[PDB]
Formats: C-alpha cells, structure tokens, sequence
C-alpha cells in the first residue's frame, strides 16, 4: 500500500517469452526520435528536444515532471526513443550466428541448400528444440557449397 | 542479503520472509505491462486514469505488476541491446 | 572538351 | 578519336531518343488561392475570406 | 592574403596579382595593367581545392582543369564569382571562349 | 617543468607508478601513506618489502 | 482588469523584461488613466466578469449582444479621435464600435 | 601534507643465466633465459632465451 | 554530399566500432573504446557480469 | 542444354513483349500496368540464375530490357520495383559494348542519369554504369 | 464552508461534487 | 616515398592506398552547386545577432559573396531583445530628436538606415539560413503590406509550402494511401511495413483476388494518405496541434472533423493529420493550472478544474 492507486488489475508473471526487437516495434514504442547530439540547448537549462536528454524520454528530478505520462520521478518508469542509422551494422552478440545462417542458406535466392528429400535432412528437421535443430541443420548444409538450380524438378535454386 | 543468505532461506522453506526481505525491505516498484505485446511500453497517468499501449494500440488490456526496480533496469537494459522480453501474466501451454 | 578527358588504365595513379 | 566517338553517339545516344521526356518532366515538375496557402480557421482570423469583403464592400452598418 | 585567378585558375596572393599580374593571363586579361575593380572581377581570394602540379604535361589533373597549358603553381579547383559580362565579350572578341570554374556550369 | 613535477607529484601521490595516461596496465601500491597509530607501527612501514 | 491583463500575452510582449507585480500596477494605472479603453483590452475575456448576479441564466450569445450594445452605446457617447487611433493601436479598439462600423 | 612512504619492490636480478624445466605438454623440455642489463643505470634492455 | 568510397568505408567502420562498443566493449582481438582519462568504456554488457553484475 | 536456355528465354522475351504491350494498352484504357508486376518473380528468378547470361547476352534479352525500362509516352516512369530488379541484373551480368551495340540500352540510361524524378541511387548506379561501360571504349 | 470531495463511483463529473460541510459526517 | 620525405605532418605509418580510377572524376567534382548564386528578392532567415531568427528579404546580393544587403524588421526599443515591429518615425522622434534625413521615404536612425519603416543593413554570408525556410502569415503579411498588395508575390512562398508539405508526411503501417504518379497511378493500399524513410511497402486493394496478396514497395515521393469518414485522427502540426476527432467531411485536400477536446468542427489540411485512434493528450507544461486547482474565476465566483485543455479549462463551481 505504499503505492497511489491505479485501477489496472494486480496480477503476477506467469511466463517471460524472449525475443529480438523488429524495427516497427522499436519504431513504435517509441515516443521521440533522437538526431540532436548536443545534450543542452544554449547552456541555460531546459535541454534541447530531440536530444539524449529529452524531457519526454522521462523525468529524473523532483520539481520536473515527465511530459509523457505526467507522473513524477518516484512513479515515472522511463519511456523509450528511437535513434534510425544511415547505415545498418551487425549486432556484435550475433555475428557468429549471423555467419551460422549465412553457411545455412543462399546468398542470391536465399533458399536452403537442402531439402526434406534428403532423408538425413528429414530426421534435422523432426527434433523439436530449435537451438539442436539448427546445429543438425547446419552440420549438414556447411558441406554443400553450390546452390542447386534443378533437383539432384527445379527446386528454384539459382545454382 | 547475499546469495548463501538467499540459499539459506530457501533451506528452511520460507519463501515470504525471502519475498520480503527482497520486496518490502529493498527496491519494490511498481510497473504497467500491456496484456498483449508483454512490454513495459504503457504510458499510464494515474491521475487522469488513462492507459496505452501505442504500438499495441489498445487501452483495456493492461495490467500492474510488483516487481524489484533492479528487474525493470534489467529489462530495460535487455531492450536496450535489441532484446525482447516480454512479461506475461497467464500460461499458454 | 570535358567528357573525353575521363581518366584511362595507361593515365598516372 | 571520331570512330569511336561514332560508336559512343550509337551506343549511348544524344539524348534526343528521350529529350522530349525530359522536357515533360520538367515541364510537369514546374506548376496563389489563399483558401490553399493557408488553414480556413486562420482565414477566418484575419479577415481574409470573401465573405469579410463582401461584408467591407456592402452599404449597410456592419 | 591570396587570390585566384577566374580564368585560368591560378592561385598568387593579391598584391602579386596588382604588382606583376597573371603570368598566364596577361596576354588576354592584361590584370597587371588593370585597375583594382578589373583584379578583384578576375582573382577572388573565396576559392576551394588547393592544388600544386609539378608537370602539366603529362598530368591527367592537370588537363581534367584544363591548366595543362599554363604555369605550374597553386591552382584551385573551384573560384566563387564569374566574369563580367564586358570581360566574357572581350575574350570572345580575342576568339577564346572562357569556361567557369564555379562549378556551376557543366 | 610542470611535467616533471606533475609527474612525480602524481606518482607518489597516488601510488601508481608509471605515466598518468598509463595508469591501466601499471604497477600501483608503490607508495602507500604512513602508518602512524603507534611507533612500532611506523617503524615496521618504513621497513616494508 | 489588472489582473486579467498581467496574464495577457501583450503585456508580456509589451514589457518582455518586468516581472508580474509590475504589469499589475501599470494595469491599475492604465485603469484610473481610461477605464473604458482597459475594459476593451480584455477582449475575450471581459464576458467572464462580474457583470451581474444573475449574468449564468442567459444564453451566451445574449450576454455578448448586451455588452456589446452597452460598449456601442457608451462608445458613441465618449466619441473615437481617428488620427490617435490610426497611430496608436490601443486608442483603436473603440473604433470597430463607433455607430455605423465594425470589426 | 600527506606523508607517503615507498615499499621496496623486490625482483629478480640480471645478468644471470637460470635453466627451467618446461612443462609436459609442451615440445620444449628446459630453456635457459638470461635478462640483461646495463650497469650504468642499472635498467632492463633485452631478453634472450 | 560526395562519395569517395574509401572514405564511406572509413567513417562507416568507425560507426560499426561504436555501435558494436556501446554493447560489448570486452571484445577480443581489437583494442577497447577509452575515456578521455584513458579508463576503458563501461559498456551494457559489462553492467550485467560478475559478482557486482545486475544478477549477482 | 544450351539450345532449351535459349529456347526458354526466347519464349521469356515473347512474354515479356506480350505483357508490355497489354501494360501500355491498358494503361491507354485507363487501367494501372500489373502484368508486368506479375511477371516479374519469373523475369527476377531467371535474371539471378548465373549460368544463364552466356544465353541472354545470346538472345539479346536486354532489348526487351530496355523496352520495359523504356518510358511509356503519357511520361509515366514504371513501378521502381522493376527498375530496381533490372538495374540488379544488370551489375550482375557482364554487359560488354557489342551487347549494348546490339541492345541499345545506352540511351535508356543516359535518360534515367539525366532524370529527377529517379531515385538518386538508382542516378549514381546509372553514372557507375556508363562510367564502366565507357571504360573499355578508351582503353 | 463547501468540502471538494473525490469519489470512486461518481464517473460524472470524475468523482469531484461538492457539498457543505454541514452535510458530512466524518469516519 | 621521396615526396614525403622531410615532412612532419605525416604519420608515422606508411598509410597510404590506391585511389580507384572511378573516383579520379569525383575527386575533382564541385560542391555547393545546388546554389549557383543568391537570388535577389527571396526571404532568407538569420542565423545569429540580434535579428536572431527573424525573416529577411534579400534586397540585394553584394558582388564579393561575403556579405549581402536584407531588408529586416527593427528591433529597437529607442531609449534581451525587443520584440521585431515596424520602424516607427514618430515614437523615434519622440524617444529620440536626432534622426537623420538623406532621401524621401528612406530614413536614417541611429546610424541605421530605415526604408519606408523597414530595416537596410547589410548583413554576412556566414550569419544567414537559405534553406529549410519556415514562413509565416505574420511576417508574410508585414513584407508585403507595403507594397499596397497583400501578400501578391506568391512563388517562394508556394515553394515553402510544397518543401513543408512534403517534409511533414510521415507514414505507418496499416496506413491508406492513394498513389499519384507511376504506372501504378489512383491505386488503393495499406501500408505493410517502412524501411528507412524513402521506401515503403504497400499491399494494394483491388477487386482481383490475386493482386491484393502482392506486396509492392513504393517511394514515399509518390503517396497521399486517404482518410475515410468517421476515424479518429490525431493532428500533426499547426494552431490545432494535437487536436484529435471524426472525420466528417473530406473536401479532397481539406479535411473537416468534429474535435473531440473542444467538440467543435474544425477544417485543417490532409497534410497535417495522422490516424491515431485514441487521444491520450497529456496538458501538462500548459496554461497555469494543475488539475484539480482551485481556481478563482472572478470577482465572487471560484471552482475547481475538473478536465484541463490546451487553451480551455473545464470549471466546476
Ligand atoms: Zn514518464
Ligand atoms: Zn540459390
Ligand atoms: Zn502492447
Ligand atoms: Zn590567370
């Protein structure tokens, strides 16, 4: 009870399902975009909008009040923004993996080098643990090494 | 309160004396959660008694969790890498 | 001219 | 050297094939009513609807 | 101080263009026998793209600025401000036609 | 001058005993302050290895 | 009137570098100066003054007429200087309700 | 007004050949090493194993 | 504005660097992004590691 | 082998002559260009596949190319999702001068160069192109 | 002598009505 | 090797590479062409000075480039800035009896020369903004006002308008578009997803089956949004700025909707209007009142806020 009421039903976690963040989303639960890298407007308080310390990103002092949700710092959980590269880069925790899928699959017709005809292809694709069943996958596509353009019938394959 | 603490606790099988140690005698925050992305993404003005989730787009599938304010950095900090965890309050199966 | 002077293999690097 | 500036003009042509298209375009790429310059609720604000002429040129006490 | 010679694209500092004048342009422009107004319409101080060419000859640079006929030095690769009109049609009565550095026309 | 005197200023100020910049990847504990809550005390800190 | 024109967003720019307290007592000097012309000045805001105790049970649009009718009335009565309005804009409030003319 | 002692930092002398052993899983089995050093002001220049 | 290709692929390798560097800055075989006091970055990742970790 | 790739791609061109001229008509009747929406997964597939350029340089597909890249004369550029999937094709086929003698395709690309209404990289890889196609020419 | 009261099920006016003080007694 | 030697501003290593034949011609290239020259008679904005911001008309462009001559409102407040107004003869007068008179209708005061009430002072090319120009009605008017013509030059200002116009469209997905050029031309759709700013993936309605299971990606250059009767839509930019509503009337370009803050009709441009389904207007940092104050209304009258506005306060008594 040391808490100001809200009407949203108090419940407890179940479940934490994991995943990555897609564009849109990160577009979407957004609330400002950030282009501006000077921290402060002209060195005399109230700090630049569109800059990293946006008076909407959330309120981290007592007499300011968050101009997202209007709560005060106590209450105010901080909201996110969003900041578009000219360029796209690798995420550094994902580049082996990156590397993994690229061996997995087609760079022109970003198709499997493999199909479920292959009987070996079949049992890789039965087991139900994703994180084995891209091990099984990739242990065998890494030694094909030419994109099949007919069956070996086109399976659309570039070749 | 370290982790042989923690273990200790466990041992004896109090399980709300570990809750309260960690809840009401440390860092408990309260957060919104909208029912259908899992995020901590609502804009909640309790005052005004009005809730969102705009990427979801609804207002009436929200709920309040309590959870430590170290968790909620640690979701944020996870979001912050490109990371998704989302916050369910029911099973699926 | 001026597209006549675009630069050749035998041109110094 | 004039042959080969022959066969650059064949291959790549003067432009005359497509000149006309891009008289077009630049013709089409290149265009006042004060109902379009600005918003009818910031009109109505300064005066500036017909309506307040016609009210300005009538003989009658406003 | 140094200034840029619009036509054929030299680099000198001014007061060697009013003492002694273009030593390329001087058989058309006559900057050396010229006014401080005729100077300033024919060198600009405002250029970008400082270049230094040792041997105009065989220099691809040098012919892609058209400055493979001229004396080796400082050279700027753009010159804010054009000729005057009178000075475009003096030239044009010598016969040589004059193309602008400005970046402009291409 | 000043990097001289800054220099040794720092270095036994601090302990670390190397350039500031390079104060990662250097020996530090060089310098410690002294001891003096009683005599013996002092003596054994001056005669430390 | 001094207080709804400390407020006002043309005190503000009249006087960019005066706190609050001294727009109040230029209102109540302009005040004692021309209650009429100060009263003008309020312009949106002088239909929520304490007119009448009773002002709440007619419409809106019948308490805008009244007034206006009473600023035409007493208007007409003081009479408008139009070489002082056309210089000073604050003497030119009084002219859109001069008998024949309008805003 | 800081009074700071320094500790006699304790090292291996120069100029001296020492034979090891080198581990089992290894293909060298001893190795001698020599550090040398230059009597005038007594300083670290090379090492040759 | 202009495209030198090799200066694209300099300034874009150093965006990668930075982007990669927020997030992990214990990368192995390249040297880590310092503070201007020549003390390493404190990146996301390392927020998260060891005993005074955010878990621990 | 060789003599069924040409075969294939000769009835490819025929298609793609058909589904142009419907394109223009349609357009003329009032209606949007979506044939050659339609046939462009094929022509996309078709153009990747690499042992086929020997064939279509063969069969001089890039005059059909060129016809889909050509502007209709209401000056109505065609949908960026083809000049896009024709401009890849191109940077991954070897086009050499007698090719573009045969095609044509050097007035198309000085017009898409010259062009505004272009994408502005679609503009630079146009430049990129004839700078590469010139090459040769003068060495 | 007008108490502002907030209220949970008086949606009208966003649980604020006035009454006197005289009208309440307190708990 | 040998040309740098014997120079210090080289690096220690050897870091050198081989430019590309390709890039001979685009290492010569010009820049800043976009701008063959300033244009005498546009409206320009100032960077930094006292007229910080405000508007200037380019009367005239000095031949060396550095600097230029604008005509600019004053900013005096004749004996921390004053607010821009014109140049009044009289109250200079009167604040100040040492004005200077060199022509009819061109006045000097203070050492600056006014014309017809407007400011002349040249002013350098380092202290002005020539693109991205914000203009407004009020400035608009108070340029051409002397001129005996309101606002009669109208070509700038249509370009300002087509620059703003087509900077302020930002699109989601789920959007209806319609799309203006192209093959594609009065074609219907719902935006799928957006990559970067310039490309953007539309799926196309259409009585065929089989073309609405297409996915096209069209440039944002080439796409008006279609706002249908009866959605809440949220305002983008403009005097009714986060204003949200149903859509009533769609006039083409002009769209008309009933407000849902002030419950009013209101006609503002397709431009300026973004599909939000719910309002979730925070008024915080507005007017002067927290909500559920306790305001004095007048003279006898005081109440409490019960819902607060952006300029509007609802008032219980
Ligand atoms: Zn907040
Ligand atoms: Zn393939
Ligand atoms: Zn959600
Ligand atoms: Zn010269």
């Amino acid at each position: 009870s040391q808490f100001p009421y809200s009407s949203a039903p108090l419940r407890s976690v179940k479940e934490v399902q994991f995943g990555l963040l897609s564009p849109e989303e990160i577009r979407a639960i957004s609330v400002v975009k950030i282009e501006y890298p000077e921290i402060m407007d002209e060195s005399r308080q109230r700090p630049r909008e569109g800059g990293l310390n946006d008076p909407k990103l959330g309120s981290i002092d007592r007499n300011f009040k968050c101009q997202t949700c209007g709560e005060g710092m106590a209450e105010c959980p901080g909201h996110f923004g969003h900041m578009e590269l000219a360029k796209p880069v690798f995420h550094i925790g994902f580049i082996p993996k990156i590397k993994k899928v690229c061996e997995c699959i087609c760079m022109n017709c970003g198709k499997l080098l493999l199909d479920e005809t292959n009987p070996t292809m079949a049992q890789a694709i039965r087991i139900r643990d994703p994180k084995k069943r891209f091990n099984a996958v990739w242990q065998l596509c890494k030694t094909k090494m030419v994109c099949e353009a007919d069956a070996p019938v086109s399976r659309g394959g570039c070749g | 309160f370290g982790e042989m603490e923690r273990d200790c606790m466990i041992a004896h099988g109090a399980a709300g004396f570990l809750k309260e140690r960690l809840m009401e005698a440390s860092d408990a925050f309260r957060v919104h959660v909208c029912g259908i992305c899992g995020l901590m993404s609502v804009i909640a003005n309790l005052k005004k008694n009005q809730f969102e989730c705009r990427s979801c787009k609804n207002k009436t599938n929200i709920y309040q969790l309590h959870i430590p304010y170290a968790a909620k950095l640690l979701f944020q900090e996870l979001m912050a890498m490109n990371i998704a965890p989302r916050l369910y309050t029911e099973r699926s199966g | 001219p001026q597209r006549l002077l675009i630069p050749t293999v035998d041109d110094p690097g | 050297q004039g042959e080969q500036y022959q066969e650059i003009i064949e291959i790549f042509g003067d432009g005359t094939d497509y000149q006309w298209t891009l008289d077009a375009e630049e013709e089409m790429e290149q265009p006042t009513s004060l109902a379009d310059v600005f918003e009818p609720s910031e009109l109505k604000e300064k005066m500036l609807t017909d309506e307040d002429n016609v009210i300005r040129v009538t003989d009658l006490p406003e | 101080r140094e200034r840029a010679c619009m036509l054929c694209g030299i680099v000198l500092p001014g007061r060697v263009f009013m003492q002694n004048g273009c030593p390329n342009c001087d058989s058309v422009l006559n900057l050396r026998d010229s006014d401080q107004a005729t100077v300033n319409e024919c060198t600009s101080s405002s250029f970008e793209g400082l270049v230094a060419v040792g041997d105009n000859e065989h220099s691809w640079v040098a012919k892609w600025l058209r400055v493979d006929r001229f004396q080796p030095g400082l050279y700027a690769v753009r010159v804010d401000g054009r000729l005057p009109s009178d000075i475009v049609a003096a030239l044009e009565q010598y016969g040589v036609y004059y193309r602008p550095r400005d970046g402009s026309v291409i | 001058s000043t990097t001289i005197t800054s220099g040794l200023k720092y270095s036994l100020a601090t302990g670390n005993w190397g350039e500031q910049k390079k104060a990662m990847s250097s020996r530090a504990g060089v310098s410690q302050v002294l001891n003096r809550y009683t005599y013996s005390s002092t003596l054994s800190h001056l005669r430390r290895t | 009137t001094a207080r709804l024109y400390q407020h006002s967003s043309k005190s503000s720019a009249e006087y960019p570098n005066r706190p609050q307290l001294a727009k109040y007592c230029i209102g109540l000097a302009k005040y004692i100066q021309s209650p009429l012309l100060e009263y003008l000045a309020l312009d949106e805001s002088m239909y929520s003054l304490h007119i009448h105790k009773h002002q709440n049970l007619l419409p809106r649009e019948k308490l805008i007429d009244a007034v206006q009718t009473s600023i035409v009335d007493i208007v007409n009565l003081v009479g408008v200087d139009i070489n002082e309005a056309v210089r000073a804009p604050y003497h030119a409030l009084a002219l859109p309700y001069v008998c024949g003319l309008g805003p | 007004g800081s009074e700071k002692v320094l500790i006699a930092q304790e090292r291996s002398a120069a100029n001296i050949v020492q034979v090891f052993k080198k581990a089992a899983p290894s293909p060298i089995s001893h190795v001698a090493e020599i550090r040398s050093a230059l009597e005038k002001g007594s300083r670290l220049i090379s090492t040759m194993q | 504005d202009g495209s030198p290709q090799h200066i694209i692929n300099e300034v874009e390798q150093l965006l990668q660097f930075h982007v990669a560097t927020y997030m992990d800055n214990d990368i192995a075989g390249q040297p880590q992004a310092l503070q201007k006091s020549g003390r390493p970055v404190k990146a996301i990742r390392a927020r998260l590691k060891g005993k005074e970790g955010r878990l621990r | 082998l060789e003599q069924m790739q040409d075969e294939l791609i000769q009835q490819l061109k025929l298609q793609m002559e058909e589904s142009a001229i419907r394109d223009a008509n349609n357009i003329e009747q009032g209606k949007p260009a979506i044939f050659k929406l339609k046939l462009l997964p094929k022509v996309k597939d078709i153009l990747l596949r690499a042992n086929l350029a020997d064939s279509i340089l063969d069969n001089n597909l890039l005059a059909s190319v060129r016809l889909w890249l050509e502007p209709l004369p209401d000056a109505s550029l065609p949908a960026y999702q083809i000049q896009k999937v024709l401009f890849d094709a191109i940077k991954s086929l070897p086009i050499k001068t007698s090719h573009l003698r045969e095609s044509g395709l050097g007035k198309v690309m000085v017009f898409y160069q010259k062009s505004k209404r272009v994408e502005p990289n679609l503009k630079r890889t146009a430049e990129k192109l004839i700078s590469d196609w010139t090459r040769p020419i003068m060495g | 002598n007008f108490l502002f009261l907030r209220s949970r099920e008086i949606v009208e006016n966003q649980g604020v009505f006035v009454t006197s003080s005289n009208r309440v007694k307190t708990i | 090797n040998d040309a740098l030697k014997g120079n210090v501003n080289v690096f220690s290593n050897n870091s050198k590479f081989l430019v590309g034949i390709v890039e001979y011609k685009d290492l010569l290239r010009p820049v800043k062409s976009s701008d063959v020259k300033l244009t005498r008679g546009s409206y320009v904005r100032v960077k930094n000075g006292k007229f910080k911001g405000d508007l200037a008309q380019v009367d005239e462009v000095l031949e060396n480039g550095l600097e230029a001559r604008l005509k600019l409102v004053p900013r005096l407040d004749y004996g921390f800035r004053p607010a821009q107004r014109l140049f009044s003869e009289a109250e200079a007068r009167v604040h100040e009896p040492t004005i200077r008179r060199d022509r009819d209708g061109f006045v000097t005061y203070g050492g600056e020369e006014y014309y017809e009430g407007f400011l002349y002072k040249t002013f350098r090319l380092q202290n002005l903004i020539v693109n991205s120009i914000n203009p407004t009605l009020n400035e608009l008017s108070l340029f051409q006002s002397n001129e005996e013509s309101t606002t009669i030059d109208l070509s700038t200002i249509a370009d300002s308008l087509k620059e703003t116009a087509k900077n302020l469209v930002s699109f989601q997905p789920g959007d209806n578009v319609e799309i203006i050029n192209g093959e594609l031309n009065h074609l219907t759709g719902t935006v799928s997803s957006v990559n970067q700013s310039t490309i953007v993936s539309v799926r196309l309605h259409s009585d065929d089956d089989t073309i609405n299971s297409e996915t096209v990606e069209i440039p944002t250059s080439d796409l008006r949004k279609i706002f249908n009767v009866g959605d809440h839509v949220r305002v983008i930019h403009g005097k009714h700025t986060d204003d949200t509503g149903l859509i009533v009337e769609v006039n083409g370009d002009k769209v008309e909707f009933i407000s849902n803050q002030t419950k009013r009709t209101v006609i503002v441009f397709s431009n300026y209007l973004i599909k939000s389904t719910d309002s979730t207007v925070s008024i915080n940092e507005s007017g002067r009142f927290e909500l559920h104050d306790l305001v004095q209304v007048n003279s006898d009258l005081v109440g409490i806020v019960i819902r607060a506005q952006k300029d509007s306060f609802d008032v219980l008594c």
